[PDB]
């Protein structure tokens, strides 16, 4: 062993080592604070982090408006009773909105039998429908009631006369506010006269209530002058018009008529849908259907989708259905008018074991625009690309970035993506992870690279890359 | 006799890991009712084994603990590399957790929605962990008096945390815990992320290994002491699961895997004053969790030394102040290394795979010492499916965390078999190489005089 001697140590040890020993105390305690305050300097040098906006209950999520309940149900249960059971499969489309038809008893372009305070017997009464509204507020789900007078008529808001039925609808407003509804739509309002000033006193009448009431008015004029008359005195309003419903069959008209849009209204709060109250197989054939899926869940706004959007319910594919309401393909035994006339990939019990079908990919979408917060909030910044297609960037301070390539043309197309005029805070690197596609094809979570990234025609793919310095 | 001594075992458990693992625990299991799985079985497991040490404990009597009891069975090599891992992997990874947990803890109120810089974590953790060794290396007093303040730190958190957590019990608040309904995530995780839980859960639940051997002062053991583990160790999984439902009644779980801190995510709610007191109270926690680890490190040291390991400069003491200077200064370099370095929650898979193998091996020792020589007098006798029951849950999680994490499960066996030939030239070499064993006397003798440090009297 190597010991000394408790008392051999002592008059061996400090004759000169009494001062060395405090030369290591003091290089230890001066070493101490050099570190305490290089870490003050380090911590204040950082940048900050940014605000979170205070965000509503329609700016986390989509939307999703039911016109017909006895469509959307079957007649065997075409009631508001029968809607409480369905409320599990809206859960699952992870949707916040419950935009439902209007139940006012209108008859037939008669102004003195409309009454807006009590509902059509032909789906129920204030009994089952203040039961709907406390089994949806379960599952964080808000209904909208939609309160267009003359909705079964040829023409709406009663063209024989004005102002009467604009007080039929402001005694609407505090009456079902009082029941518990968390918001209205108005639809064709372009059949009003004094539209822009109307839309100003029912927006008071909404928030004067509460800050998170919502009022939603529909238009079918597809210009942007017509837009923007109605947006320039209200700023909470939820327009829903037919802007995007052009064709779109190269990628830079697409890419021009939405930058114009959010350029004209300063990046304001929008509204982003292909119609007011019709779906997405009209004005689209079936290949350009699951582009447009992912381009409506990943632009800034809130997405609204009728029903029928999901499974690409298509009116024209079976015959004998009103094109204004088609019936809800639930299962085999859902259209028992034409037997044997459906499928099993065109029903929503087929489609939802299937991995690679429309509604796989649109629970697959809504849950990520549900929860990452560089696409709930997050800005948004488009750049160049080849000849034809859209590719934009979602980037909130210090979150996830995502990045979205379109390709609406018809060949195979290489990318060519320049991060040349990208703001240096979300540029993007070399390698991407890629996050899901609209082929299959494509292995996911895979580090590509994005210099040579050749694409599909009808092809959209969502990549993600961390925040980097 | 028992009332007292019950509390010893509770407030020697409970610690700095219910601020850590539950988010650990979480993003590892999915759902949120298969994770309160997690926090029974792995209170369940704990008191088996803790069953095995108490019979070892009165079999061979020893100081050492878990060390000595792998010298006696698996004598020579198997005992030298329970004292190879516990100085360079288990003491240096358990007080760089604690050290990181501090640093992320009053960092997060400034920041509270973007990252930290991880340079002014690291740097944070370091500053915590070189001023408790100044503590410690002089007056064994002062660092005594001092962990009781830390002690009251972790209870006025933990306090807090379980009475606001019934009262959103009484209010509407009970929406993913009670419901029975939200118990659906990512299923794709294999069996094997569902034993990576279990190494994170059994990190809370550290220091019941070398606890139930110093408990000696009790009364009438033999009887007294197999009745403390029955009450002590089922009270802090009670105080796990109440803490863990309090978790999600005031955020949602999407939420709490965002969070770096999770008690002051959850202070952030609930009130408006606990946006101060939350941060304190933890961050007095993770001071109490590195003084109390700096303490028990140096008695390994002592038992390593007086047994031809690990050679005399270590285990001496001060001659004023009983202090160990040169076994505190080497588990304090060793911790600063574990620091600017790995992450922090693999650093937690690091610990509790090695943890593990190690509770298998003193275990199967007592089978084996049931075999080979019966007729020893045993006062503590428990059934034999005991710690069989234990060696079926052991073998079942060392297969499923090579299998899930291959690079920091395979780098802490290259450590143990590192000791192999440095134990050779270590303990089994012929004294004939002069030119090398006068170094031993040059840097004993060197360190001896820059301290005034010096070898006990025994
Ligand atoms: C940027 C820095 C990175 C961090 C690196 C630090 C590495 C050092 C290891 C950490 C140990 C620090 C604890 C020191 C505790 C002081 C001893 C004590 O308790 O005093 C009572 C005790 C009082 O006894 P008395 O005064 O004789 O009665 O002090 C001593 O007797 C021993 C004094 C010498 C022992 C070493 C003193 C500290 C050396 C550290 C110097 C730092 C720079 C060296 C270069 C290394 C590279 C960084
Ligand atoms: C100046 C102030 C400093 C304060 C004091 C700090 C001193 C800390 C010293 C650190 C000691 C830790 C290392 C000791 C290793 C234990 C070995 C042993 O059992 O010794 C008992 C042995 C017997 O001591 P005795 O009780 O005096 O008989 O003493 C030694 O042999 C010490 C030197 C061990 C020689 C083997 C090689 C050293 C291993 C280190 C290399 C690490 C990586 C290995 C690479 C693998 C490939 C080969
Ligand atoms: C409702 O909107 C109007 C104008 O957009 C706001 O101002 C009121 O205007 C009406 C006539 O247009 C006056 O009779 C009121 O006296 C005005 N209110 C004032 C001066 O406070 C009005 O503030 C809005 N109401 C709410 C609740 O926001
Ligand atoms: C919106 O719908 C109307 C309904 O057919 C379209 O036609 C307009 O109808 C009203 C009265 O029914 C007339 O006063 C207008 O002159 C009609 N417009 C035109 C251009 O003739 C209207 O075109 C639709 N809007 C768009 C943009 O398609
Ligand atoms: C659209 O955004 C651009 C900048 O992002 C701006 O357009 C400018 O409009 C003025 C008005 O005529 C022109 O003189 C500039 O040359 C335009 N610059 C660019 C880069 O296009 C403006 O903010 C928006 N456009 C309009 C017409 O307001
Ligand atoms: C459901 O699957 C069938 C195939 O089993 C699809 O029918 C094919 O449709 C394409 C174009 O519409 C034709 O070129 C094929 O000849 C059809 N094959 C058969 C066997 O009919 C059908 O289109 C699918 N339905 C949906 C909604 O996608
Ligand atoms: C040190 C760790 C393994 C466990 C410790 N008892 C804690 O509660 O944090």
């Amino acid at each position: 062993t190597g010991l000394s001697k408790e008392e051999l140590l002592k008059v061996a040890g400090s004759p000169g080592w009494v001062r060395t020993r405090w030369a290591l105390l003091l290089l230890f305690w001066l070493g101490w604070l050099g570190m305490l305050a290089g870490a003050v300097v380090i911590i204040v040098r950082a940048p900050r982090c940014r605000e979170l906006p205070a965000q509503k209950w329609w700016h986390t999520g989509a939307l999703y408006r039911i016109g017909d309940l006895q469509a959307f149900q079957g007649h065997g249960a075409g009631n508001l009773a029968g809607l409480k059971g369905r409320l599990d499969y809206l859960s699952s489309l992870k949707v916040k909105g419950l935009v439902l038809g209007p139940i006012h008893k209108n008859q037939k372009d008669d102004v003195a039998q409309t009454d807006l305070l009590q509902i059509d017997p032909n789906f129920g009464s204030k009994e089952d429908f203040d039961s709907l509204l406390q089994s949806a507020k379960k599952k964080s789900i808000r209904v909208i009631l939609d309160l267009t007078p003359n909705y079964r008529g040829e023409n709406s808001w009663f063209s024989t006369q004005v102002d009467t039925v604009a007080t039929k609808v402001k005694d609407a407003l505090e009456f079902w506010l009082q029941a518990g509804v968390d918001g209205f739509q108005v639809r064709d309002i372009e059949n009003l006269k004094d539209a822009s000033s109307f839309l100003a006193e029912w927006q008071n009448i909404t928030k004067g209530f509460s800050e998170d009431r919502l009022l939603i008015a529909g238009t079918n004029s597809s210009d942007l002058q017509q837009i923007l008359s109605l947006l320039e005195s209200n700023k909470d309003l939820l327009l829903t018009s037919s802007y995007l419903s052009d064709s779109g069959s190269t990628g830079e008209h697409t890419k021009s008529l939405v930058t114009q849009y959010l350029n004209a209204t300063g990046n304001r709060w929008c509204s982003w849908s292909l119609s007011q109250a019709r779906l997405l197989t009209s004005f689209l054939p079936a290949q350009l259907l699951r582009l447009y899926q992912l381009m409506l869940f990943t632009l800034p706004g809130t997405p609204v989708f009728s029903y029928g959007d999901e499974i690409g319910l298509d009116a024209a594919a079976l015959p004998g259905q009103p094109m204004e309401a088609p019936v809800m393909l639930w299962d085999e035994s859902s259209f028992p008018d034409i037997p044997g006339a459906v499928s099993a990939n065109m029903t929503v019990k087929g489609q939802s074991e299937d991995p690679g079908s429309l509604l796989s990919l649109f629970r697959r979408l809504s849950d990520q625009r549900s929860k990452e917060r560089s696409l709930l909030h997050g800005d948004f910044h488009a750049f160049s690309a080849g000849p034809g297609l859209f590719s934009y960037i979602r980037h909130w301070d210090q979150n996830e970035r995502f990045l979205v390539v379109l390709n609406f043309g018809d060949v195979g197309l290489s990318a060519g993506l320049q991060a040349s005029d990208l703001p240096a805070s979300a540029s993007l690197p070399a390698k991407a992870d890629l996050l899901l596609s609209t082929q299959p094809g494509r292995e996911e979570g895979s580090p590509l690279e994005l210099e040579r990234l050749k694409l599909e025609p009808h092809e959209g793919l969502l990549l993600r890359f961390p925040y980097a310095a | 006799g028992l009332v007292s001594a019950c509390g010893i075992i509770v407030g020697n458990i409970i610690g700095s890991g219910i601020f850590v693992s539950p988010k650990g625990v979480l993003e590892n299991a999915g759902s949120v009712g298969l994770a309160l799985i997690v926090w029974i079985v792995t209170g369940f497991i704990t008191v088996v084994g803790a069953l095995c040490y108490a019979e070892l404990g009165v079999t061979i009597p020893k100081s050492g603990g878990d060390y000595s009891y792998v010298k006696d069975i698996f004598g020579g090599l198997a005992g030298f590399l329970r004292l190879w891992i516990a100085v360079l992997v288990i003491y240096p990874t358990n007080q760089a957790v604690i050290a990181l947990t501090f640093s992320n803890y009053v960092l997060q109120p400034l920041f509270p929605t973007c990252f930290p810089p991880e340079s002014g974590l690291r740097l944070l953790a370091a500053i915590c962990l070189l001023l408790l060794t100044w503590v410690n290396c002089s007056s064994v007093r002062w660092a005594t008096r001092v962990q009781d303040i830390f002690t009251a730190g972790k209870l006025l958190a933990l306090a807090l945390i379980i009475i606001m957590g019934i009262v959103q019990i009484c209010k509407g608040e009970y929406f993913w815990l009670e419901p029975k309904n939200a118990f659906e995530n990512f299923q794709e995780p294999d069996i094997g992320l569902v034993a990576l839980a279990f190494l994170q859960g059994s990190f809370a639940y550290g220091g019941w290994n070398f606890l139930n051997y110093v408990t000696e002062e009790l009364v009438d053991p033999y009887k007294n002491l197999p009745r403390a583990i029955f009450i002590s160790i089922p009270l802090v999984t009670f105080v796990y699961v109440f803490a863990n439902v309090a978790y999600v009644t005031a955020m949602s779980p999407q939420e709490l895997l965002a969070s770096n801190a999770v008690a002051v995510t959850f202070g952030e709610k609930l009130l408006g004053v606990m946006a101060w007191i939350m941060p304190i109270s933890v961050a007095l926690s993770t001071f109490g969790g590195v003084n109390g680890s700096l303490f028990t490190s140096s008695r390994l040291f002592f038992a390593g030394a007086r047994e031809g390991h690990l050679p005399s400069v270590l285990a001496m003491i001060h001659v004023k102040r009983c202090t160990p200077i040169p076994a505190l200064l080497f588990t304090c370099i060793s911790t600063l290394l574990m620091l600017v370095t790995s992450d922090m929650y693999t650093l937690i898979n690091y610990v509790g795979f090695i943890n593990y193998l190690f509770y298998g091996v003193t275990v199967a020792g007592q089978i084996v010492l049931r075999w080979k020589k019966p007729d020893i007098p045993r006062p503590i006798k428990i059934n034999l499916l005991f710690p069989i029951i234990y060696l079926l849950f052991w073998a079942f999680l060392l297969v499923f965390s090579l299998w899930s994490e291959p690079v920091v499960c395979g780098i802490g066996l290259a450590i143990m078999l590192t000791g192999v030939p440095v134990y050779f030239l270590g303990v089994y070499w012929q004294h004939k190489p002069k030119c090398f064993s006068d170094f031993i006397e040059l840097l004993t003798l060197v360190s001896q005089k820059m301290c005034v440090v010096v070898y006990p009297e025994v």
